[PDB]
DNA sequence: AGCTTTCACCTGAAA
DNA sequence: TAGAAAGCT
């Protein structure tokens, strides 16, 4: 239905899963000659320019997280928490 | 890749009756009367008359100008070349169809003013027709109530010929001079 | 739910008598999975394979094509939620990495 | 006749342009494509309204490659023609068989048959025209024309049509 | 309730379902000598009420479906006159939480 | 089979454990909604010993002159004596270690105090203590409201489930309850004190990584525990035979459970 | 080699989604095939190359769909269909749940 | 390599299961498969008008498909079919046809119960499809007349005129293949003592089955619309294209059908027989003759492993393999062909360990290395890389052995005249070598952990075996004895994230499985650190500094 | 009604 | 290779 910001009940902790998407994803675009959104600071892996646009919260990823009954919680990467 | 519409019917395996479309009001599926607008409320169809059409499009295709030089930031015969004008700036060209439109719209425009325009909606929208109808009885010129229930032959009992033939006497007062 | 008791008792008896040891939850969801259905649903060709997951997901075990003639003549409708029926459709599944989905965010693209 | 349909593309964008001006491309893209259309569901995509309030939405990151794919929400003006209808316009060819009139973005087709009688062909005119004992139909003029059946064909909407009928004809 | 020695004939058990909204229970004597719910491994069951119900599910989006289900047969469900559609709310002591509750749906 | 029985089952995005039908197996993952990977035999030194050896451990009287804490231990010490307020905040402290005891002895039936539990605490401490040099002489900067109320606070903040209402906040209750029994049982006041000797900042310390050590070993949404349990239960069942009362067991007594054998081989009632 | 229903299983274990699928389709099996979106069905006469998709039987020169799934089940469809069964594929849903 | 398609790409979010109705099969097959003559236009090799392409899919594969003008590689075959001369049962449905009769009234085809009766509306209550019809079945199996009039659902003196018929109901058994019942019988109220014992025609259930209502086959398995009984009935066969039935043409002038490509001959043979047997001086019992050789041919096509015995062997001895037989798992379309798959991308050697590697990596060899291939995408990044790997060629380690333009063609670097004269283009893939710390999934089957396969870091080494560390020989239950391990690779940016971010050898140290590390110190090392680790053992300096150098990290201190 | 009658079996590697 | 769920006299 979509869940709004305010009601959101997810963890606000990125899932183990969610950062090895987003890092895969972001690499994948990045090779695919995307936009990097952060300095390369004489970097030249995507994989490694993906963690660093996840470390500096430069991702403009979405997470949509869907629930059983098919609800969802969209989160950002810039405000998903990362203790992995 | 295709256009798709607000009307999400689903015809599982069941395909057909493909009912024919007439001046029976029986237009498509798509061309409900009841029709829903992309906010998710409920809408009536949107039928437009030869000029209420030419002055949405040119309205459209002038913002999209204004648009189009904000974000590079960082008399009939004489209104013909004007739209080509317009048009050769905000449309691809490539859409010869959009300039074939334009041509027609502004050579067999019944309104050359959006009062006009304006005035003619409120006229006959007070008669409660089929939107089709009425943009029929705005694009089209008639003098018998005749002449007019002949070509819309969807109206012949929505209408009393002399309540007809006052809107089209008023109608003809309209028509904007060229 | 004292035969869930009992169920798991004698799972974990097992596991123990080799020695071995394995951590609660994995036997106690076997044992709970056995147990929801209302009574002792076992792990048989009968047993689980009998529930109304999807015909495509119950077909790739013990009745292969004898569940997909069924699936025909009562017209069932697969969900395509189980792991087995993306497997088959080579799909990505909706396992871990497909748990959720991605998307762009116009407004933080243009943040940076 | 001539209507405001809302309707929604989707369309896949490459992650080459995932920058900043990506809803100038986005619009710019769906313009490309639906803007000039020719369905027979819609019939004629003529022109996009309302430029600057294009419904983006998010776009859903495609799962083996960067693309992502966004279902761009809009409204625009559409010409689908309908049996039943009377429409004027303006002669382009004619034969012996009959003229086509152009009315908007799609061509009427009027059959030597479809017409009355006493309006005969002739050849020997430059360029060719239908007389009758009162009126002339030549290129140039303009006729009101009920349309009597259309055929949904690739980047067009052909029909055929009727003067034959009271209050139609020449204008 | 009706506690019965030995036998309820098939003749007399017909009669059981003739005086609807009011409910008729059979219990064999025999079977009630010992109670089952104060047995080591049964746990603490408990009804749950329309409103109570509706809630739960409610709370988990949850279709009656979903739900673990306990059979109308089940020897607590006939202890506390279970009903079909009528929820448990099931308290046991977990190695690991410590407490942890479960719910039963009615078959 | 085992697999096949099980593959559809994951954690979901509300810490519920779920299949293809979104039937609900377990509510919470293994009734603690931890990852099996963090997860460690800790001692619940609450459970055992004479009811003497409790009092002495985790008895604390302001009000006595030989119960109270000595100042060796405190700063506070000689004020703190005879504070009723501050005593009813250790009697608060002291009934609940009370209540948190007769509840474990109600679960481990056995007096069994090794159980698998998230959160190296005793780790933490031992960690804590070289970390920030810990005088095994000098006195305490710690107030008694500086621990009974830390430890209230950090417990308020272990979260497994997140949801604003009665049945989740409930059941958030349920499944914290036995780290929480250890979590008292490790952090009582006498325990800081004498024990560890901890200063304020090394005990603020050793709150903030239990709080953050904990929220790391919840399992995440997405984990197939369905094969992950299959997988757990079936690779031991076969290096019991790959390799080099009389009751049917290994293999077999298995294979009877699996299919829920009616007829099964060694049948007894253990009276 | 072999990645058989085994290897599967540690795949799902995993969570590695997307890794599982490459295995499945491109490094293996994959094939695209165009569907009807009235009958479900591989019927779709494609002459990707004239633009022209029908479903004569439908009429159907509108509503298709291109679909990539392993050539294997594109086989078991149409194996399932020899024997009278109906697999249609849609790429929308209904239920809900 | 598949081309440019308009049409919109999807996935499938439901699969609606159902039978084909004749008519369906009819309109959407391209032909019919009039001839059982497979090709050879008259011995002139190229296919039949008839069967295998009146229409069609296609062989010879330097020929386009006779309807999409795709031919082999992207196009799946088109359906064919045979109007059949005599109905016939579908052998699966053979069960559920002989069930639904014993449910409906073999005359007029209404519910031999209904909603008068107290147990069948408690039956048909029931939500479940199948235990709806179960619990129908059971309770109509015994009810053997159909009847005029029920008593009323009030009083037993006024009973209530349901639907009309009052015909007795016939007992049905089956002798395989075929379904006879034994109608109950009167004469003189008791009879039988031998009752009417008549053979149940596959048209006449076909026609009861056609007047079962809608609302009667809704509450019994069916759906109006995918799933009528009448469609358990085979009239129309649908005639699966070459993809299903390859003809194997070896050589040249040599065919090479497959078994259903001669099942499929039977079939039309058996129906032509049957055709003509009926249409001219019809001998009746030639034709209930005729008729039951048909019923088998197309029963033994779907299934060829019956109950009654008849193997239907092919003239070799040797059994026709069924389309069932291809489905039928371990081996076989579903378990075997779709849950598991043999991959490209995949490498095999035996196995022996390193002390001198790092946990996490694997010592692949140069050979293996110098086959095993990833798709690169020409960045600026690597583009000055790429260029030196495609020069370097597929022959000298790190190097490539293709590389793919925009324009979706192989640049065969082994062959091409121009693997010199190539420059690259951004966007343009290089398909280059196994190169040290690229991820890959290392395997060893039996495979029944998360830890049977883990992600190394690729190191690659001389000689044939793949050299893995020592401590990680314990998760995947490795031993050096002869053993041989698997090696995938990843081939998407997104598919190494997976492998690295997941399933890497260091992630997996501590077990879920137990809650206990996985891996240990073993042998060598676990024996030498004992017998290091003593109150006795002491190191003279010249060694110590050796043991200090040895160790990577040593701070020099 | 109770005995009879009826209906899957480890993973990869091989010739 | 041996164990349950259909249906048999
Ligand atoms: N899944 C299967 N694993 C098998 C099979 N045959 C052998 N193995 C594997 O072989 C390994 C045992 O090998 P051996 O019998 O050659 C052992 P060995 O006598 O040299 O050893 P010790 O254990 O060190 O005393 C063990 O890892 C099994 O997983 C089989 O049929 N299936
Ligand atoms: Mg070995
Ligand atoms: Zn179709
Ligand atoms: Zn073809
Ligand atoms: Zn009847």
């Amino acid at each position: 239905k979509a869940i709004p910001k305010d009601q959101r009940a997810t963890t606000p902790y990125m899932t183990k899963y969610e950062r090895a998407r987003i890092l895969g994803t972001r690499a994948l675009q990045i090779s695919m000659n995307a936009p990097v959104f952060v300095d390369l600071e004489g970097e030249t892996d995507p994989l490694r320019i993906a963690m660093k646009e996840l470390a500096e919260k430069k991702i403009p990823l979405v997470i949509r997280r869907y629930l059983p009954d098919g609800s969802f919680e969209d989160w950002s990467v810039e405000e998903l928490i990362v203790d992995l | 890749v295709s256009t798709s519409t607000f009307q999400t019917r689903r015809r599982r395996l069941k395909k057909v009756e493909e009912e024919e479309n007439a001046a029976t009001l029986q237009l498509g599926q798509e061309f409900q009367l009841k029709q829903i607008n992309h906010q998710g409320e409920e809408e009536e169809l949107i039928a437009l008359n030869l000029s209420e059409a030419r002055l949405v499009i040119k309205e459209a295709l002038v913002e999209r100008r204004r648009a189009f030089k904000r974000s590079q930031k960082k008399t009939r015969e004489k209104e013909l070349e004007s739209i080509d004008v317009l048009l050769e700036q905000t449309t691809g060209g490539n859409n010869k169809d959009l300039k074939n439109t334009m041509q027609y719209l502004t050579n067999f425009s019944r309104f050359r003013d959006q009062e006009t325009v304006g005035a003619v909606i409120q006229l006959l929208k007070s008669t409660g027709l089929h939107p089709f109808e009425v943009a029929q009885l705005g694009s089209l010129a008639c003098d018998t109530a005749d002449e007019a229930k002949t070509l819309i032959p969807s109206l012949n009992n929505k209408i009393s010929d002399d309540e007809l033939e006052r809107i089209l006497k008023e109608l003809s007062n309209l028509e904007t001079l060229y | 739910e004292a035969g869930r008791a009992a169920l798991y008792k004698e799972v974990y008896n097992v596991i123990a008598s080799d020695g071995s040891y394995v951590n609660y939850r994995h036997m106690a969801l076997l044992v709970d999975v056995m147990t929801t259905q209302g009574g002792l649903t076992s792990v048989t060709r009968h047993g689980f394979n009998r529930s109304n997951t999807g015909a495509l997901m119950r077909c790739s075990f013990e009745e292969t094509v004898e569940i997909l003639f069924e699936a025909g003549a009562s017209a069932e409708l697969d969900d395509c939620r189980g792991v087995s029926e993306n497997v088959i459709l080579g799909q990505m599944a909706p396992i871990g990495t497909g748990a959720f989905d991605v998307m762009i965010d116009e407004e933080s693209l243009v943040k940076y | 006749m001539f209507f405001i349909k809302d309707l929604s593309l989707n369309i896949t964008l490459h992650p080459s342009f995932f920058g900043p001006r990506m809803k100038q491309y986005l619009k710019t893209k769906l313009l490309e494509e639906v803007e000039g259309s020719c369905t027979g569901k819609f019939g004629y995509i003529l022109c996009v309204l309302d430029y600057d309030n294009i419904d983006i939405q998010r776009g859903r990151i495609l799962p083996t490659d960067g693309s992502a794919e966004f279902n761009v929400k809009y409204r625009a003006v559409v010409f689908k023609p309908f049996k039943g209808e009377v429409v004027d316009g303006t002669v382009v060819s004619c034969s012996q068989h009959g003229f086509e009139v152009q009315v908007g973005p799609m061509k009427v087709f009027v059959t030597k048959h479809l017409m009355p009688q006493d309006l005969t062909f002739n050849a020997g005119s430059n360029p060719p025209s239908y007389q009758s004992s009162e009126d002339v139909i030549t290129i140039k003029s303009r006729i009101r024309v009920k349309i009597e059946g259309c055929i949904s064909q690739v980047s067009s909407i052909h029909a055929i049509g009727s003067i034959k009928e009271d209050y139609l004809g020449a204008i | 309730i009706f506690v019965y020695q030995n036998n309820i004939t098939p003749s007399a058990m017909k009669l059981v379902p003739s005086i609807p909204p009011a409910t008729i229970e059979t219990f064999n004597e025999a079977a009630l000598v010992v109670n089952i719910t104060h047995h080591e491994l049964v746990p603490k069951h408990i009804r749950l009420s329309s409103d109570e119900k509706r809630e739960l599910l409610k709370r988990y989006r949850l279709k009656e479906s979903q739900l673990p289900r306990i059979q109308r047969a089940d020897p607590v469900a006939l202890y506390l006159g279970l009903k079909r559609g009528e929820v448990v709310k099931i308290i046991r002591k977990s190695e690991t939480s410590g407490r942890y509750a479960s719910y039963r749906i009615c078959m | 089979r085992l697999v096949k029985a099980l593959e559809d089952i994951m954690v979901h995005y509300d810490n519920t454990t779920r299949n293809s039908l979104g039937n609900v197996i377990q509510f919470i993952y293994g009734e603690d909604g931890m990852d099996a990977a963090h997860i460690e035999k800790q001692s619940l030194d609450t459970i055992g010993g004479s009811d003497a050896a409790f009092e002495k451990r985790y008895r604390v009287d302001l009000l006595n002159t030989d119960h109270t804490l000595d100042p060796s231990l405190l700063e506070s010490g000689s004020e703190i004596l005879g504070d009723l307020k501050l005593q009813v905040l250790l009697d608060e402290e002291y009934k609940q270690l009370v209540k948190d005891r007769k509840f474990l002895r109600e679960v481990f039936v056995d007096g069994e105090a090794n159980w698998p539990l998230p959160v190296n605490i005793r780790r933490i401490i031992q960690n804590a203590q070289q970390t920030f040099h810990i005088d095994h002489t000098k006195p305490s900067d710690l107030t008694i409201k500086d621990i009974v109320l830390g430890v209230k606070d950090l417990q308020e903040n272990l979260l497994v489930l997140r949801g604003k209402n009665e049945i989740i906040q409930n059941a958030q209750r349920d499944a914290v309850t036995l780290f929480c029994c250890l979590l008292r049982s490790r952090l009582a006041t006498r325990r800081v004190l004498q024990e560890y000797r901890l200063t304020k900042q090394a005990f603020d310390w050793v709150l903030s990584n239990i709080e953050a050590q904990f929220l790391r070993s919840v399992v995440h949404p997405g984990e197939m525990v369905g094969v992950l349990a299959a997988q757990s239960i079936g690779e031991p069942a076969t290096q019991m035979t790959l390799n080099t009362k009389k009751v049917t067991s290994g293999v077999p007594r298995l294979k009877e459970i699996l299919n829920v054998a009616k007829n099964m081989k060694t049948p007894s009632l253990t009276v | 080699l072999r990645f058989g229903e085994m290897e599967r299983d540690c795949m799902i274990a995993h969570g590695a989604a997307s890794f599982l699928k490459e295995r499945l389709m491109e490094a293996s099996d994959a094939f695209r095939v165009h569907i009807c979106g009235i009958c479900g069905l591989m019927t779709v006469i494609a002459k990707l190359n004239h633009n022209q998709f029908e479903c004569k039987g439908c009429d159907n020169k509108i509503d298709i769909y291109q679909i990539h799934i392993p050539y294997a089940a594109k086989l078991l469809f149409q194996e399932l269909m020899a024997m009278n069964i109906t697999p249609r594929l849609y790429t929308d849903r209904s239920r809900d749940f | 390599g598949q081309q440019y398609s308009s049409a919109p790409l999807r996935t499938v979010k439901e699969v609606q299961f159902g039978l084909f109705s004749p008519e369906e099969v009819r309109a959407i097959s391209v032909a019919k498969i009039r001839f059982p003559e497979t090709m050879d236009e008259t011995q002139t090799r190229a296919k039949i008008g008839g069967l295998n392409d009146p229409r069609l899919g296609s062989i010879d594969r330097n020929l386009k498909c006779q309807t999409c003008q795709e031919g082999m590689n992207e196009c799946p075959g088109h359906f064919g079919h045979i109007d059949l001369a005599k109905p016939v049962f579908h052998v699966g449905f053979i069960a559920k046809i002989k069930k639904v009769c014993e449910c409906v009234c073999m005359h007029c085809g209404k519910l031999l119960l209904d909603e008068h009766n107290e147990l069948m509306r408690q039956a048909l209550a029931i939500k479940d499809s199948k235990k709806r019809f179960a619990a129908i079945w059971t309770l109509c199996k015994t009810k053997m007349v159909c009847e005029t009039d029920v008593p009323s659902e009030d009083d037993p003196t006024q009973l209530v005129s349901r639907g009309g018929c009052g015909n007795t109901q016939p007992t049905i058994r089956k002798d395989g293949l075929k379904l006879v019942g034994s109608w109950k019988k009167d004469r003189a109220t008791g009879d039988a003592d031998e009752p009417e014992l008549r053979v149940l025609s596959t048209e006449e259930i076909l026609n009861i089955f056609k007047h079962i209502s809608v609302k009667d086959f809704t509450s019994l398995g069916f759906n109006e619309v995918f799933s009528r009984p009448e469609w358990m009935i085979l009239t129309c066969l649908p005639v699966p294209p070459p993809p299903v039935r390859p003809s194997i043409s070896f050589n040249e002038s040599q065919r090479g059908e497959d078994d259903l490509t001669f099942k499929l001959a039977d079939i039309l043979k058996a129906n032509i027989s049957l055709e003509t047997l009926e249409h001219n001086g019809a001998p009746h019992h030639a034709i209930e003759e005729a008729e039951s050789l048909l019923q088998f041919h197309v029963a033994t096509y779907m299934d060829n492993d019956i109950a009654g015995q008849p193997q239907a062997l092919q003239k070799s001895g040797r059994p026709v393999k069924s389309i069932r037989a291809r489905l039928k798992g371990k081996e076989g379309r579903i378990r075997g062909n779709l849950m598991g798959k043999r991959v490209d991308f995949s490498a095999r050697t035996v196995i022996s360990g390193d002390p001198n590697l790092e946990l996490d990596q694997v010592g692949v060899p140069k050979s293996i290395a110098k086959t095993l291939t990833y798709p690169e995408v020409v960045t600026p990044y690597n583009i000055d890389r790429l260029t030196q790997l495609v020069r370097n060629g597929p022959n000298e380690h790190p190097g490539a052995k293709y590389v793919i333009r925009d324009s979706g063609d192989r640049i065969d670097l082994r062959y091409s005249k121009r693997a010199g004269d190539i420059q690259l283009q951004y966007g343009w893939k290089v398909e280059r070598h196994i190169m040290d710390n690229d991820p890959v999934l290392f395997n060893r089957q039996p495979s029944l952990h998360k830890m049977s396969m883990m992600a190394h870091r690729v190191k690659v080494i001389p000689y044939s075996t793949f050299r893995l560390n020592l401590s990680v020989t314990s998760p995947y239950n490795a031993d050096f004895d002869g053993d041989e391990m698997n090696l995938h690779v990843p081939q998407s940016e997104e598919t190494r994230a997976e492998l690295s971010q997941l399933c890497a050898v260091p992630l997996q140290i501590v077990s879920p499985q137990s809650n206990k590390p996985c891996m240990g110190i073993v042998q060598d090392t676990l024996c030498g650190i004992r017998k290091l680790t003593l109150r006795d053992t002491f190191i003279e300096l010249d060694q110590v500094l050796n043991m200090l150098y040895w160790v990577p990290d040593w701070d020099g201190v």
